[PDB]
């Protein structure tokens, strides 16, 4: 089932500024989560030592 | 001599014992009583712990006797004395200045207490005053005897008393771990915050910025509000404040109460009950 | 709660058929669980 | 609740260490302490063994380390290293069946190193065993492998993306405290230092850490805890590294450590390649030697009992 | 008996207050009131509304980040089972970038977290005193708050910042775990030898003891001439009423002498500020100028002796 | 020689640094603690006509002034106050004795029953109204849904008669709250003020007890020269006639026990 | 549908707006900590370094 | 069906709306308490390599 025929009445309900503005928050804490998530597993993009060696030769 | 608006209520009466005996003051102390049995008691304490100083714990001619304010100490005896006097040269100079303390400060709180009966205000301060006694009186009393003991107390010395919380707090290898000790701590802290934040209230709005007039109720509320939205509000602050002081002298005394007696292990062995509930 | 007899049934009627769609994503989500990596 | 929680009675036995009002004091569990005392018991000698008699090395095939023993006390001393290693399993457990000779099985070349151990510990380390010494049963207690050996453990898991936190978890190796959970590898095996306070007020010429200061704490909450202590047991807290104002248990305890890196390191380390995989842990160390091991849970193991003097075989030469 | 003025026992509504009026850029509040009927029972029942300006939002900002770092770590070192991050929290932390890594900004897996919450805390706090000060001067009031603040602030940055920089070294600040940071402090004490010996440690233990003590015996009077509407300090302060008298006088014939109902708040002001301020003082002197406290006492010869009736042997010396 | 050691190290100095800036400290705060009952009452200003004006160590400081809002004032601190005569006579000629107060001691005005003279003004909301003001002149104000109404309750002295009813409820404008009720004394059915501090609840039985005075007292109780406000003075005159009767209500608050 | 017809009055005792944002509250805690679960467990998808050795490929 | 009798009347005395969220906030701690108390004992479900090993279904 995708929608009611009378799914707008949920703004009736809920105040759009505050399901807007929690959308906002939970979306960006969302995207900040995961992202560190996966900075904490393998498939962190970064210290891989690819596409270019940029640390030369060894210390650093 | 008076407060400019004092002789108006300077009355007669009120004590709980002694009546017109001792109902008088002296300079701006008043007497009473318990002020007379109370300076007696302080008295004859000092007086004693000059003479400890005076001897040290081998002799005034020792290397250690001693009249260097930090090191002056005077400990009580030995545990093998259990609750029994022991000799005044073995640390029975220690339990009868003890005694002495322990009336003073009794006597002390119930002169207030005539005081607040005179002045016809509230008995909060004495009431208060009693939770320092308590603490005091379980740190030299409750807890050396339900030790089986009077040697579990702690030594009248400046630095002398602070090894001693150092190394009964040791015995237990790592104290911050006591519950009651972390529950004490906070609300010492918490008390700092409020006093604070209290203070700085009063004196930001009683004297505001040049060319502003003194500040109000309204002033106040809407400030604490502004910043953390709340204000508890004038009277509650000094409500809490007292709740906090009061309650941080109550389980620092539990804490301490609960440190032997009633746990004997290490401390933070005692957080067990936390990691083997079976959830986990 | 302040509300009549009517704006329930039309509520409830909402809140169930999107309830069950939701549990249908649901057990949608849980066969291609299933289906990638069976776990009992 | 928030149950309410963990708690004992008054009054707790209590003695006096240091001198009165110093603070230097111990308490404990009456009750706790008989059931300790009931549970450190010692097993009775077997009746001294007569003889005057030959050398065992004179009447066996394989025998390296027990050799001047007459033959009388070297089956004496077999009765007892059956009972005290592994009496359910008897004779059987170290022996090759019908040939007392061989050194075909394991459990015998670890018998012949621990026998070295015992020897060694009760001849060379007084100043840390005095007079009461050591003997199989101390570890063994009936059991094969000494319920409290240890291995150098890992921690929980980390992902791939952060390294371990090394301290800062539920561990009842550091006391249940959280400060490093394996105190035991860079103190009681390897020879870290301990030391982090400095023998002079200002600063400019000690560059212990704060770290170094947590380790050297683990470490001995690890140790108060094995042997079932205070600090008060060994130091004086104003001062902890002021030797005078210390007990002479701290002595004590400083020629153990040193007993425990011998131990860990000449007699177990070399045994772990006739050892099997049971018997060891996730980066392929063995159970090896703590304090606890022995002690297990008291200042002296089994209360003080004297053992070793009633075996003659236990000691060098 | 006497009712004691501890739980308002009968309590009075009125439409929630938004409060006097700020100047023109000091945005409008956020957020409608409502009343706790318990808070109510010991204090105002409104609870809010709150001003959120740059400050203030960048301030909450920088703060959960903080947080999250924190948080997301602990769970990170159970792996991922939140119902061991359940079991070990209080043992959970975030320990500091190791010191072979000097004051080097270190890898993520390292410490380098570490420093980001570190980073981001700070801010999030130095912002926040801002906040304060900006809400202390719409009102014209003065910066009272503000410079206590300055002083918890101070020894915060004493703390985590200034001692390990000065020290060269993040290992040396506090690592964030309730039980980690118990240990840090315990740590702390032993590696400088005792920290009882340490003046300033000693004064900031009086002013602690001192704040308990202020603000136990301030509460008792005030609520003692709670009677005569002594709580009201504001008018009590401009216009002397018979509670400011008998809440003085209680104290002149106790001990002998007093303060007044504004100078009390200063006694109170100042002796809080000043726990704070000998305690960065202590910690500031760490290793930067004395590495043992004990011996620091005993060459000022606060140190006493006891006769020696228990002692052991330097095995360092044989 | 590269070790020297200085016996003087930066604790040393910093913990003089401290004690220095401690002492201007406490100094300043017994200066402040002089902006009010200063300078002091002995018979040695009035033996000497008043040339020993009596302050102490330290010094009074120079006045301040407190601008109040609204058309208010101005105080000043430390001020001259007038003297006041004291309405009791010397428990004794000698010095430091307590004085006895002048007739019925409730209506002395003396002791437990003293008080100053505050200002015949109102305080203020923000706005300027009447801060305390009674529930018929705040409209707006109402009890918290599950207290009970204390309009209405029978309020009852020390001795356990009736005194009055509650006839209304005085309220704080600027913190919401019940800082004074109302009682429409039985005895004579004028109204009066009772502070909260001095009221004590019994709901279930909707009464509201006092320890302070008895219940003939409540005819004494000090009047409002205007029933819909109270100034500053009137709360003092108020609360302190209670107070009184904390030791003269009866014959034996006065002490002792034994 | 096996359920009552008398289902709706529920919306008369509960307040829908509470109950609404309410299941979102949960569902987003159960969902975050489930997902925690798993990944704790043997059948995470992210601590492996597959299909490319992303922290071998050029490390190691 | 009731308790028996006249278990409505029980209604005169508590509160619907409060009993109502009072279980629905119970149960739903019950079974995350339990739930939690089962992968806690050796009942666990989840890491115990079954049906087929996954970690090393990452490994070969
Ligand atoms: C040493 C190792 C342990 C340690 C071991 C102990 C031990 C052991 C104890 C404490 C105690 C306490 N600890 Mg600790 N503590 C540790 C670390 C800390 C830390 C920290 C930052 O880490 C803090 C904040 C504290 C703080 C606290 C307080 C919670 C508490 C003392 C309150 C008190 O005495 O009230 C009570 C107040 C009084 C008794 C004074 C009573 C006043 C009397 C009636 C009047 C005296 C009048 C006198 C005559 C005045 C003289 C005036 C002149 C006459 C003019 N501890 C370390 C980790 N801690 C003590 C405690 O638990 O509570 C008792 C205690 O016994
Ligand atoms: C465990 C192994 C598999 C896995 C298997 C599953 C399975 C199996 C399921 C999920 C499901 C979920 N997975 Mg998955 N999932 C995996 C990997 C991931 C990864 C990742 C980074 O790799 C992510 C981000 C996700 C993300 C998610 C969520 C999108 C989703 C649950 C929805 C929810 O909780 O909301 C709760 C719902 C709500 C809060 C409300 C829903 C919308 C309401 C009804 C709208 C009404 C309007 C509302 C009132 C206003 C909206 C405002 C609110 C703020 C929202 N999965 C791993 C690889 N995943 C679930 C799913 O798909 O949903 C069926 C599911 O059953
Ligand atoms: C709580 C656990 C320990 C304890 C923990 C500590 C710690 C920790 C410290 C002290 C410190 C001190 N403690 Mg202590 N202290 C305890 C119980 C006591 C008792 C008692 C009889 O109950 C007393 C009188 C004291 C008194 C003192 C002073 C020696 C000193 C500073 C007090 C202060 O500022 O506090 C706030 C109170 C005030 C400001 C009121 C001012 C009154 C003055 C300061 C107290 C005068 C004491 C006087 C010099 C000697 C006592 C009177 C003699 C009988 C004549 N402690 C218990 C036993 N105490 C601090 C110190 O520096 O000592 C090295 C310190 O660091
Ligand atoms: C444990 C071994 C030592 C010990 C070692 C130390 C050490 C080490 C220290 C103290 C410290 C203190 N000790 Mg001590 N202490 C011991 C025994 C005691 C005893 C006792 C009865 O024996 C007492 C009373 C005390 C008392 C005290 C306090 C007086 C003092 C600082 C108080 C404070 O609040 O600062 C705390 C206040 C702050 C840090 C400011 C808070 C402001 C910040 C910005 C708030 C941010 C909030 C945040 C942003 C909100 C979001 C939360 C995020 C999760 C973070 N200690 C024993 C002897 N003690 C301090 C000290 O004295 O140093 C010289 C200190 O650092
Ligand atoms: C319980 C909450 C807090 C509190 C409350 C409190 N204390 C109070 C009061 C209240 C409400 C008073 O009204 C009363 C007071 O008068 O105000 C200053 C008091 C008091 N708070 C004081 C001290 C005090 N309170 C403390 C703490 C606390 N008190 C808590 C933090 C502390 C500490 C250790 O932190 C101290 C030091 C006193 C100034 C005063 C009570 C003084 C008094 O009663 O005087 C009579 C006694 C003497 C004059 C001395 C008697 C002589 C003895 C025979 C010798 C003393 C021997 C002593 C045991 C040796 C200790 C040696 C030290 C070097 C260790
Ligand atoms: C004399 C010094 C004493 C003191 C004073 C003091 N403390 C202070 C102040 C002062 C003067 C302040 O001005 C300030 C204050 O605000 O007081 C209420 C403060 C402060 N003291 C506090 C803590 C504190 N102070 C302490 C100590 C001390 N402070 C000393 C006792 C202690 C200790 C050691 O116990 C603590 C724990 C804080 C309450 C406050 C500083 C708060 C701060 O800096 O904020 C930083 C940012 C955050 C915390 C982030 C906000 C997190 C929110 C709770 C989340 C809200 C989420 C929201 C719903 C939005 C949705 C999120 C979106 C992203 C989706
Ligand atoms: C042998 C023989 C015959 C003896 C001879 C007699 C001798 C020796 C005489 C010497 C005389 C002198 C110099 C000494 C007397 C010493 C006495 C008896 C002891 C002092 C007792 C005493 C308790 C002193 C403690 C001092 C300290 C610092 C206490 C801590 C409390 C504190 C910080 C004090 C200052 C702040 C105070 C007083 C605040 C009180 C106060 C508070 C708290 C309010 O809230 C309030 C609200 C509204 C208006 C006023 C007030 C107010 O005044
Ligand atoms: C001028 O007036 C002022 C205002 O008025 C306008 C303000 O609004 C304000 C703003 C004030 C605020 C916002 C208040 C802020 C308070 C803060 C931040 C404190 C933090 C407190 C908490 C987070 C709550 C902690 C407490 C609890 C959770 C309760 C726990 C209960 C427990 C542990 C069990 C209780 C039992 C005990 C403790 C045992 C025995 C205790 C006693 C005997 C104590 C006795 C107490 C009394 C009060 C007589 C100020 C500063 C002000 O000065
Ligand atoms: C699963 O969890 C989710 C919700 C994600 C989030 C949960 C979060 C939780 C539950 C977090 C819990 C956190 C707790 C309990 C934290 C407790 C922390 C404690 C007790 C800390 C105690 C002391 C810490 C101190 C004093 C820290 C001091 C650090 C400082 C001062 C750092 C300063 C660093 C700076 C200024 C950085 C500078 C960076 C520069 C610019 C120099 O880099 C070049
Ligand atoms: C009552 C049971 C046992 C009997 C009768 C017994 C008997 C013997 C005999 C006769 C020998 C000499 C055999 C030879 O060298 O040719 C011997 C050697 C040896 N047995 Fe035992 N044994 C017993 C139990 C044990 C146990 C339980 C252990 C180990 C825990 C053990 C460890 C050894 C070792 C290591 C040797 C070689 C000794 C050395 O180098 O000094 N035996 N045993
Ligand atoms: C949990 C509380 C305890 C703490 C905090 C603690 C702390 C310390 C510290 C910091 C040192 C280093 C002192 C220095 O740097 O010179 C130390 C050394 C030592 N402690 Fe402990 N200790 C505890 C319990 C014990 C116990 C029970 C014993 C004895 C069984 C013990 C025996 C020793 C010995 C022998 C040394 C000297 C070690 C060496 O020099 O290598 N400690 N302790
Ligand atoms: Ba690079
Ligand atoms: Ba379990
Ligand atoms: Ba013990
Ligand atoms: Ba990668
Ligand atoms: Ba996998
Ligand atoms: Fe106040």
């Amino acid at each position: 089932f995708t929608m009611n025929a009378n799914l707008y009445k949920i703004w009736l309900i809920l105040d759009p500024r505050r399901v807007l503005v929690s959308i906002v928050a939970f979306q960006i804490v969302l995207g900040l989560l995961i992202h560190m998530i996966v900075l904490s597993t393998d498939l962190n993009w970064l210290d891989d030592n690819i596409p270019v060696s940029y640390q030369a030769l060894g210390k650093k | 001599a008076m407060l400019s608006f004092e002789k108006k209520y300077r009355v007669r009466g009120g004590t709980l014992i002694g009546g017109d005996l001792f109902d008088f003051w002296v300079g701006p102390f008043y007497v009473g009583f318990f002020g007379v049995v109370g300076f007696c008691f302080t008295l004859l304490g000092v007086l004693l712990i000059v003479w400890g100083a005076t001897i040290g714990p081998t002799g005034p001619t020792s290397d250690l006797q001693t009249y260097n304010l930090w090191r002056i100490s005077i400990a009580p005896p030995d545990l093998s004395y259990g609750l029994r006097m022991a000799p005044l040269t073995e640390g029975g100079l220690w339990q009868i200045i003890t005694i002495c303390a322990a009336g003073a400060f009794i006597s002390w709180a119930l002169r207030e207490v005539e005081i607040c009966r005179k002045l016809g205000i509230g008995f909060h301060v004495p009431f208060a005053f009693s939770f320092a006694i308590g603490a005091y009186l379980v740190l030299v009393f409750v807890r050396p005897l339900l030790m089986g003991a009077w040697g579990h107390g702690f030594p009248y010395g400046i630095l002398s008393h602070l090894d001693w919380v150092s190394n009964v707090g040791y015995q237990f290898l790592h104290f911050h771990y006591n519950p009651a000790h972390m529950l004490a701590i906070s609300f010492f802290f918490t008390n700092c915050l409020a006093l604070s934040m209290h203070g700085s209230l009063i004196l930001s709005v009683t004297n505001p910025q040049k060319g502003e007039p003194v500040k109000t109720s309204e002033h106040e509320n809407t400030f604490f509000r502004d910043i953390v939205g709340y204000s508890i509000g004038a009277l509650a602050i000094h409500r809490l404040g007292l709740f906090l002081a009061l309650s941080a002298a109550f389980w620092s005394a539990v804490c301490i109460l609960i440190s032997g007696p009633f746990w004997t292990r290490g401390w933070p062995e005692w957080w067990n009950w936390w990691l083997e509930l079976p959830l986990w | 709660t302040g509300l009549t007899d009517d704006e329930a049934k039309e509520f409830h009627a909402i809140f169930m058929q999107s309830m069950y769609a939701w549990f249908g994503l649901v057990v949608i989500a849980h066969l291609l669980a299933w289906l990638y990596r069976p776990w009992l | 609740s928030v149950m309410l929680l963990g708690c004992e009675g008054p009054p707790p036995g209590t003695e006096q260490i240091g001198y009165r009002g110093v603070g230097m004091e111990n308490y404990y569990n009456k009750r706790q302490r008989a059931l300790s005392i009931q549970a450190n018991q010692p097993v009775e000698s077997l009746p001294a063994a007569d003889s005057t008699g030959p050398k065992a090395s004179e009447v066996y095939q394989n025998v390296q380390v027990l050799k001047d023993l007459s033959v009388g006390e070297f089956t004496r001393t077999m009765v007892a290293v059956t009972t005290w290693v592994s009496p359910k399993e008897g004779c059987n457990y170290c022996h090759v069946p019908g040939n007392w000779a061989s050194d075909d099985i394991y459990t015998k070349v670890v018998s012949r190193r621990m026998f070295e151990l015992v020897r060694a510990a009760n001849s060379d380390w007084k100043a840390h065993v005095a007079e009461t010494g050591v003997t199989c049963y101390t570890c063994h207690r009936g059991n094969p492998v000494p319920k409290y050996a240890w291995v150098t453990d890992p921690g929980p898991k980390y992902p791939s993306g952060l390294k371990p936190t090394g301290q800062n978890y539920g561990s009842k190796t550091v006391a249940y405290a959280s400060l490093p959970f394996d105190p035991l590898t860079p103190f009681l095996d390897q020879a870290n230092e301990i030391r982090i306070t400095g023998n002079a007020a200002l600063a400019g010429s000690n560059p212990a850490s704060l770290k170094q200061a947590e380790w050297t704490f683990g470490l001995m909450m690890n140790i108060s805890d094995s042997l079932g202590v205070g600090c008060t047991f060994c130091h004086n807290t104003r001062a902890f590294n002021d030797w005078t104002q210390s007990t002479p248990k701290r002595t004590t305890a400083w020629y153990a450590i040193r007993h425990v890196r011998d131990i860990n390191q000449n007699y177990i380390w070399p045994l772990n390649d006739v050892l099997p995989a049971s018997r060891k842990g996730p980066y392929g160390d063995p159970l090896r030697v703590s304090c606890m091991t022995c002690h297990q849970a008291v200042n002296k193991p089994l209360y003080g009992a004297q053992m070793a003097k009633d075996y003659p075989g236990l000691y060098k030469t | 008996p006497e009712y004691q003025n501890i739980f308002t026992a009968v309590q009075v509504r009125a439409p929630a207050y938004p409060g006097v009026p700020l100047p023109k850029g000091n945005l409008p509040r956020i957020g409608r009131p409502i009343f706790s009927y318990w808070l109510g029972k010991i204090g105002d029942a409104q609870i809010g509304p709150i001003y959120l300006g740059l400050t203030g939002t960048l301030s909450i900002f920088f703060g959960l980040v903080a947080i999250s770092i924190i948080g997301f770590n602990m769970l990170a070192s159970v792996h991922w089972d939140v119902f061991q991050f359940l079991k070990h929290f209080f043992w959970l932390g975030l320990e500091p970038p190791p010191p072979q890594y000097g004051l080097r900004i270190p890898p993520l897996s390292e410490g380098g977290w570490w420093l980001m919450a570190g980073l981001f805390l700070t801010l999030s706090i130095l912002l926040w005193w801002v906040r304060t000060y900006k809400r202390a001067e719409a009102l014209g009031m003065s910066q009272h708050l503000s410079w206590a603040f300055a002083a918890a602030i101070f020894f915060y940055l004493v703390l985590g910042f200034i001692r390990p920089v000065m020290m060269g070294s993040w290992a040396k600040a506090v690592p964030f775990g309730i039980f980690p940071h118990l240990d840090w402090t315990a740590a702390f004490s032993i590696r400088y030898g005792n920290l009882y010996y340490n003046p300033f440690h000693m004064l900031s233990i009086a002013f602690l003891y001192g704040s308990a003590l202020l603000f136990a015996m301030h509460g008792a009077t005030i609520l003692s001439v709670s009677r005569f509407g002594g709580d009201r300090e504001i008018d009590q302060i401009t216009h002397r009423g018979t509670a400011a008298e008998r809440a003085a006088l209680f104290w002149r014939w106790t001990m002998g002498f007093n303060v007044t109902m504004e100078s009390i708040h200063r006694w109170a002001w100042w002796c809080a500020v000043l726990t704070v301020i000998t305690a960065g003082i202590g910690i500031l002197l760490s290793g930067t100028v004395v590495d043992n406290w004990y011996l620091w006492a005993v060459k000022h010869g606060m140190a006493p002796a006891y006769p020696e009736v228990v002692t052991a042997v330097n095995p360092y010396e044989t | 020689s590269a070790g020297i050691t200085h016996y003087i190290d930066a604790a040393q100095i910093t913990i003089w640094a401290f004690w220095l800036f401690f002492f201007g400290l406490i100094i300043y705060l017994r200066r402040e603690d002089k902006r009010e009952g200063y300078p002091l009452d002995s018979d040695r200003t009035e033996r000497s006509g008043g040339r020993v004006k009596v302050v102490g160590f330290p010094d009074l400081p120079d006045p301040k002034t407190f601008v109040l809002p609204h058309n208010g004032g101005t105080v000043v601190a430390p001020r001259v106050e007038a003297p006041v005569a004291v309405n009791a006579t010397p428990f004794s000629p000698a010095p430091g004795s307590p004085l006895v107060p002048n007739g019925d001691p409730m209506l002395s005005g003396f002791g437990p029953a003293a008080s100053p003279d505050r200002p015949k003004h109102c305080d203020l909301t923000f706005e300027g109204l009447p801060k305390i003001v009674p529930m018929r002149v705040a409209k707006e104000f109402s009890i918290a849904e599950g207290d009970p109404d204390p309009r209405g309750m029978t309020v009852v002295g020390l001795d356990g008669e009736v005194a009055g009813t509650v006839s209304d409820v005085w309220v704080d404008r600027s913190e919401p709250q019940i800082r004074y009720l109302e009682v429409e004394v039985a005895a004579n059915k004028k109204k009066v003020l009772l502070p909260i501090g001095f009221s004590r609840f019994d709901k279930k039985a909707r009464k509201v007890k006092v320890d302070a005075i008895k219940a003939a007292h409540f005819a004494n109780v000090p009047t409002l020269s205007n029933p819909d406000q109270v100034t500053l003075y009137e709360e003092d005159k108020v609360c302190a006639y209670y107070a009184g009767g904390k030791l003269y209500a009866t014959a034996e608050r006065a002490g002792p026990l034994l």
